[PDB]
């Protein structure tokens, strides 16, 4: 809530949309079709919410336009809060100043999270009067405060830290403040009549405090003194394995202690069809690690030459990954399913579509691609408002189609437009004669 | 401050004393000026830092007060059983054989933050009636130690 | 080397004194 | 409750007093020659006199190589320094690769030490320069029965005054390290302020001076990095030195000479002791010929402890070479100094046994017919595929509100999951690289 | 009291030559290679000759033939006080240090310089310590009687000495050593030590050092910790020129004298052509140590070039260097070396088992038997017998497979493992 | 005692006053053309009028390119600056090679500077500031300017001293009665130690008790020290150091090397021109010698194409030993000695020559004299022969083993048996490759 979410291709989807028996509905919670894909996503969701097992990774593949990252975003938002989810681009790991392997280790460690619980006490009430006893030279200030609520009205002496805090900020006796004795923080809630705060109930309460923390930040702050600034800036790396396994043992004994509970998150890695065999071997090893969070791995390339090896590795991946990784495959969408997805998008972005206009938009999306339809349904809004009506007509979308080209038709055009452009050598005819 | 003091545990198990002085070169015998070391020591004395919290947490592993009951497996179940007992709304009678476990029990109970009071040989003659009546009567006290 | 913490008294000890005998 | 990943089913190699590998012991099946060779390594490292020998595991996928590494690590015990490693991570971007190799070799060597620290505690009654004065301060610690005054170094007093201690503050101060730390204020001053953020704690019990022996263990690498660069300090010059260089640097040969000389002196003193370590490096075929030709000399060292390797390839070209094709991707010069332990694959019965054992540790119950199924398709595809599908079958039984994995459960599990073979097959019929 | 364990080279302690450069067939653990040992004596006479410099010698041969053993034996024959440096060709390849100045530093560290300095030491047992001073004004006048076997003398100590004596706690019966120039104090025992002789003992202190340390010190005030940690790099050559001139004048006036060191480089076949040219040009240096090459690789393509130069090295390097090779070992050499292993590592192998191990070493390799003799120890003691029999040797042979046996095993099991393309079959059916 | 490393046999070209090179002179036998050309190059550099010229020396190995370079360096003299350089030395890691080669170019030329300073000595008795009896209404009379009467036995003067020189005095922690040494301009303070008068005060003292050096208080000395240009370059770019804390921090800031901008160089050039107009300094040219140039990157060749265009470029002599070789850093750019033609357009080619049997005999006997080793005629003939058919270098390398074999036989002369035994125990490249042809496993 209260967070920015602009119009995006993954904003419309909200949750997986599948029953308690994990049979998805044909159109529910943002997705249309891909029933087997959605039920597999629910399978992964129950895997991650169980949390008993670790070291699980999956392959989602197929041609483009199959909603792979759509399903990834759906399962991520189904995870929602109370669980960390990390999405990392495959090409992002390539760094020249940061070691690839330990950066990958900290990428895994970011997914793993630790929740620590503690109970703190606090006093809340309406301030009554402000009185202090200090000296101009000798200091030794002795402040006193009268606090009140709906039932209790009492006076307390104000210690040196509290009087310093009360002086450091402009305070009014009509203000309502909350103080935690252990930490000494001052929480100025509101003000009395000059003015929103109206305290009630017990004067002093005790409440629990929970910190959602990932193992990665423990590791970086405990690696060295400058770990704090490295975390807040990103200029870290090459963390020694000694602190690594020491913190691993510490969190293991804390988990068996019951003081704090671990939450093994989900890691998302993308377009790994372009990557290194170093990465493949290291993740092959790391999947067997005891502290291995569930890893989501996505790809789009079929058989191709894996970078770092001469041979064309099948599926763009080495066989060792395929030995330990389970595959999830997604099919295409029918014309009716594409129309339903377009209707869902239109409802999300609130543009009126004519029935014939929407039908021809669907047929031309099936003809060319659905990304083309996604951008056409956006430009149709401005085409329709330039004629001063939110409804999008057939002429709006046809004007958009004749205005913007598709990839295939532009390819054919440059086939008839070869001479006007340089070749791979660089030969062009800028002239006309 | 709270997170940096709750998640700083390790220590550099091996360190070389007096190597810090030679790291900058200041010591009794060096090529730098005689009072250069004095001046840098003095200004470092006036120069302040906010990182000294991490310095004292890393240089020495302070035995935080939390581990009083994390080192006691009996206390691990004791905390949860007192939690469920107060949730049900019941008082308890607890008995031991040695007063040292009574002592550690009172420190633990003050740590968890309960109003309570103990009875043993160290108690005077007069307070026995008041403790008996306060526990017998309906009061906020729920744990009574013997 | 020199011990960082050393025994210091108030009655017999004085910063200026340093005497050691048999 | 319990967490595992393809391991933790190993509680040991599972041998006897005579060195004979039991058929089923410690969750192990087969590899009797491999288990006996692992026991040979066990009583090699228990002798702790051998140095500079290399033993690698020759096996394909699912041959229990890293499983055997887990077994040897488990039987080694916490005292024996075991350092698992990956042949791909040795490539370093900030320091030379051979420096990292020597660094991990030095990490492998561990050594127990005994030491006694001096502990002082109490409440400080005076913080005054001695008197005509210098940057020294007398401090008087008051314990329950301890009453002493201490004159301290300018640096430790600087750390004290940066701790914001005062009169009525009970502190914990050490004499050897000199680290300063205030426990808090005495309970006698709790009534002095009705409210205070600072917490009141009782006066320290006993006498201010304390002694205790410490038997903490330390690897030789930790000592080398300790005397190579400073580690901690509460005075400003300590942070000055630390921030002068945070970059990790190599270790000179003479530094290694002096550290081994000083530890030799300490072990001659009768307190220090030495214990070798075991280095396990995953997929040693992944690293380059440069590391191979450096190890050609590194193996011939003196303090270099026993190292165990593994590979998953055969007659393959060596990295960094064109015509140098060698078994396991390891050049002949190093394999002349290498010894190999042969591994064997697993057939139907032992595959079924390992699956049911890890299901027992998985806390999942499988019916006999479903056991026959998982034995069946756990062979024509892989054992690892059935190993992965074990958990989804149990969860599908759970969704059906049954505690027994049935043949139907594995049926839908294999229907809605496809293996590598099926992925390749459906890739054969591709419209646009499906 | 050096910390030494069993190793592939720990057995040999010295070459074992004669006055006329005649190698005893079994000398100091070094056996065989009569010509190689005579060349070792020749390079010995080179290095303790000292009057020659800029000499490069090449030692080659088949693998596992003990050329590294020859170098280790040569180093042992040199003994202490002679600066010897042993390194491989991979340490130089670094990113913080480029290859050229790394090789320059490798040359520089080789040669050492002897420095002879006279020191004044005062060592005697103390009788009492009496320091005069002011309660608040200072005015420190420290006095303490120093005794020994033949004097009982009172000494008035200056401000520095008594400031130190306040720094380190000492008592009357304690004995300390005093040096006039430094003013430092060293106490070792209590009435533990029995001092004797004159207090004003005038003994010299001699310090040896390579010119690398002084170069690093003069390069930078941080050079102390730089050489203590190795994070140096790219020292200006003008510093090298001035330090060379300074040590030259030191040589003429004789306060300090140089000791030409010995450099050992291994795996030169993997060295770069730029490094080869740097060696070719730096050999002409007057301060060029005696360096031997250890190339275990024959005809191969030099790194950085597409040309397959002989011995893996360009002929330009070979022209200004001499080459000797090493030969194989006849079965009696294997017998002798395995006997030396058995005595060194304390193996009471059976005579028939000794012959079987000799055969297995002869047909397969020397190091295979060198490790089999080690594993046979535990293979024997697991049945609780100190001696090792033939069955233990056969058990070791069958348990730990050989390189050729593994090669054959994978030749009919190519599909069991991955290929150059990486494909591998895991299914056991169809 | 006497150390020789393939050199010290040559004492320069040693040409005649007419420039003709005699047959045998200064470790050179024959080789008239190259020696005469080198003497012509010496005449070029001694002209002190021309700059930017360069020359490359060409030919097969073992012909004495290093010998000729060392000869010209020796005859130029230590006063004339010289900067040796190897091709592999250029490739650095901190800064790009252009900065390094400009650094060497500046290092080539030098400049001697005339300077005069003032000398002071004497023992210390007074540590007092200016009394300043007049308050003037602005001074609570006191100053950080300690007036010291410089008590030398021959003179005494009271000096108003800077706070820096008095701070350095405090650094030495001087007391009453100890010799001091100060400077008028820099104010450098060094003490030989306490006077011998206070020696009897302490039975022991770390401070050395020294007598007062003889001489007047104020003494004036002049120096004409020669300092190369690039030492001043680095000093101007980075201050060298100082005893003060501010200088300590300043030199702690940036001690690593980086590029050098031309503006400071031009300002230094202008102030040096002002000095030479004043006559304070006089410039001297420089020579830069580069080793094994065939490996240089094409970028280095392109930059050196314009480096000589600069007016500050001194004479740079070059050596190469290649034929039809492709330029390193290129693919199809092949040329003699592996150098692009654009560079060699402005260069001058000089070629060395091989030698006849008598020349090998002469160089062998000259070497034998260099290592004061006496040889017989038959052994001399065998060495000369095998040097002709194998190489000069192999014979030079095995010269010492022959003497060692003679010595271990208690013989002071090398015999036929000595060289035969040396050939038995050592093999050249030819039989090395002959043996390695018939290799079981690359023997
Ligand atoms: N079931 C679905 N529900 C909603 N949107 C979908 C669905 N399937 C596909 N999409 C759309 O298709 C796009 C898929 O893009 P992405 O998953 O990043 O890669 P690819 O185009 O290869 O599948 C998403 O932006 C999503 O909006
Ligand atoms: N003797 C055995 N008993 C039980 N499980 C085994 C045995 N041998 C191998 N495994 C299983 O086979 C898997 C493969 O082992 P590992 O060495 O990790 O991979 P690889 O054999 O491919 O190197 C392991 O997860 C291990 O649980
Ligand atoms: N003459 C010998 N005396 C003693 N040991 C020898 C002898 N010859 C060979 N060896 C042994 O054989 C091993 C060969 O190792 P190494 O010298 O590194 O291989 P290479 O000879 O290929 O360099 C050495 O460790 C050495 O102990
Ligand atoms: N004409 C010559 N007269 C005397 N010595 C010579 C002559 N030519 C070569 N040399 C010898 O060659 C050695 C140097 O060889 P060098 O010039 O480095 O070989 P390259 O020709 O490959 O540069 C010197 O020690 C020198 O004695
Ligand atoms: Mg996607
Ligand atoms: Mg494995
Ligand atoms: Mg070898
Ligand atoms: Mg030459």
């Amino acid at each position: 809530l209260k967070s920015l979410s602009l119009i995006a291709a993954h904003s419309h989807i909200t949750g997986l949309g599948l029953d308690e028996n994990l049979q998805p509905r044909p159109t529910s919670e943002g997705m249309v079709g891909q029933l087997q894909a959605r039920r597999a996503a629910g399978v992964i969701l129950k895997m991650v919410q169980n949390g008993t097992i670790a070291g699980r990774a999956v392959l989602v593949a197929g041609p483009p336009s199959t909603g792979k990252t759509a399903l990834a975003m759906g399962v991520s938002q189904s995870l929602g809060k109370d669980v960390p989810f990390t999405a990392i681009a495959g090409s992002e790991i390539f760094s020249l100043e940061l070691s690839k392997t330990e950066a990958l280790t900290q990428a895994f460690r970011k997914s793993i999270g630790i929740k620590i619980k503690e109970e703190t006490e606090l006093i809340e009430g309406e301030v009554v009067e402000i009185q202090i006893d200090r000296s101009i030279t000798g200091g030794h200030k002795q402040g006193k405060l009268t606090i009140k609520t709906t039932d209790m009205e009492t006076i307390y002496e104000l210690g040196n830290k509290m009087i310093d805090g009360l002086t450091k900020e402009k305070v009014l006796a009509g203000d309502v403040i909350s103080i935690d004795k252990a930490s000494g923080k001052i929480t100025k809630l509101g003000r009395s009549f000059a003015f929103v705060q109206c305290p009630e109930g017990e004067l002093q309460k005790r409440k629990t405090v929970v910190h959602t923390v990932s193992l990665h930040e423990i590791d970086v702050i405990n690696s060295r003194t400058q770990g704090f600034l490295a975390l807040f800036t990103g200029d870290t790396g090459e963390i020694r394995s000694e602190v690594r396994d020491q913190i691993n043992t510490k969190v293991a004994e804390w988990k068996e202690e019951g003081k704090a509970e671990i939450v093994p998150g989900v890691l998302f890695i993308d377009e790994v069809h372009m990557l290194d065999i170093e990465c493949f071997s290291f993740i092959n090893r790391a999947l067997e690690d005891e502290f291995a969070p569930i890893v989501m791995m996505a790809t789009n390339r079929g058989v191709s030459k894996t970078r770092g090896t001469n041979y064309k590795s099948p599926h763009g991946l080495p066989l060792d990954l395929l030995d330990r990784s389970i595959i999830i495959t997604t099919k295409s969408y029918n014309e009716q399913e594409i129309k339903t997805i377009l209707s869902i998008r239109a409802q999300e972005e609130e543009v009126e579509l004519s029935s014939d206009a929407l039908d021809l938009l669907t047929k031309t999306g099936v003809e060319t691609s659905l990304r083309y339809s996604s951008n056409l349904i956006s430009v149709a809004q401005q085409i329709a408002m330039k004629r001063k009506n939110n409804t999008v007509e057939v002429e709006d979308v046809k004007r958009a189609y004749l205005l913007f080209l598709d990839s295939a038709r532009s390819v054919k055009y440059v086939q008839e437009n070869e001479s006007q452009y340089i070749d791979d050598q660089g030969n062009v005819q800028i002239s006309i004669a | 401050r709270k997170i940096i003091d709750t998640f700083a545990v390790l220590t550099p198990s091996a360190v070389s004393l007096d190597m810090r002085k030679l790291a900058l070169g200041l010591n009794d015998d060096s090529s730098v000026g005689e009072n250069t070391r004095l001046k840098v020591m003095q200004n470092c004395f006036e120069v302040s830092n906010p990182l000294h919290q991490l310095q004292t947490k890393l240089t020495i592993a302070f035995p935080d007060k939390s581990l009083l009951q994390y080192d006691c497996g009996k206390l691990q179940k004791l905390a949860i059983l007192l939690q469920q007992l107060k949730d049900n709304g019941h008082r308890a009678l607890i008995f031991t054989q040695m007063t040292k476990v009574l002592d550690v029990l009172e420190q633990f109970l003050n740590y968890h933050g309960y109003l309570y009071m103990r009875l043993d040989g160290a108690t005077k003659i007069e307070d026995r009636q008041i403790l008996t009546e306060r526990f017998n009567t309906d009061s906020r006290i729920t744990v009574f130690i013997l | 080397m020199k011990a960082l913490v050393e025994e210091i008294d108030k009655k017999t000890y004085n910063p200026d004194i340093y005497f050691t005998s048999l | 409750v319990t967490r595992t990943a393809a391991h933790t089913h190993i509680k040991g190699l599972g041998l006897d007093e005579s060195g004979v590998a039991k058929r089923v012991e410690g969750g192990f099946v087969g590899q009797i020659e491999a288990r006996e060779a692992c026991g040979v390594i066990v009583d090699l490292i228990k002798a702790k006199k051998m140095s500079g020998r290399a033993i690698l595991l020759a096996g394909g996928p699912s041959t229990g190589k890293t499983a055997l590494a887990l077994a040897i690590s488990q039987e080694l015990g916490p005292k024996v320094p075991f350092c698992p490693l990956v042949g791909s991570e040795l490539y370093s971007v900030e320091v030379k690769k051979t420096e990292t190799l020597m660094e991990n070799f030095r990490r492998a060597i561990g050594l127990r030490i005994k030491e006694t620290k001096e502990v002082y505690e109490g409440e400080v009654t005076e913080l005054t320069p001695e008197d005509k004065t210098i940057s020294h301060v007398i401090v008087g610690l008051k314990s329950a029965k301890g009453t002493k005054t201490l004159r301290l170094d300018p640096t430790i007093y600087e750390s004290i005054q940066r701790e914001k201690v005062s009169i009525g503050d009970v502190i914990y101060i050490e004499a050897n390290t000199g680290a300063v730390k205030r426990v808090g204020r005495s309970d006698a001053y709790a009534t002095e302020f009705d409210l205070e953020t600072e917490e009141y704690v009782p006066l320290p019990k006993g006498e201010v001076h304390k002694k205790k022996e410490i038997v903490q263990d330390v690897t030789l690498h930790d000592l080398d990095v300790a005397n190579a660069r400073p580690q901690g300090g509460q005075d400003v010059i300590s942070m000055m030195g630390q921030l002068l260089k945070p970059k990790k640097t190599e270790i000179t040969e003479k530094l290694r000479q002096e550290v081994n000389k000083v530890v030799a002196k300490y072990i001659d003193q009768g307190v220090a002791e030495l214990i070798p370590g075991v280095l396990f490096i995953d997929e040693v075929n992944m690293l380059d010929i440069e590391i191979f030709t450096y190890l050609n000399k590194a193996l011939e060292s003196n303090i270099a402890p026993v190292v165990v390797l593994a590979s998953n390839r055969g007659m393959t070209t060596v990295r960094g070479t064109e015509d140098v094709i060698s078994p396991h991707g390891v050049p002949p010069d190093l394999i002349d100094r290498l010894l190999i332990v042969r591994t064997l694959p697993y057939d139907k019965d032992e595959i079924r046994t390992i699956i049911e054992r890890r299901a027992t540790v998985e806390r999942l119950q499988v019916e006999s017919s479903a056991l026959d199924l998982l034995a069946t398709m756990g062979t024509e595809t892989s054992l690892r595929y059935a190993l992965q599908l074990l958990a989804p079958c149990g969860i599908l039984a759970q969704t059906s509100n049954r505690k027994e994995i049935v043949v139907n459960d594995v049926n839908e599990a294999k229907l809605l999951f496809l293996d590598a073979k099926r992925s390749t097959k459906i890739l054969e019929t591709s419209a646009n690289y499906l």
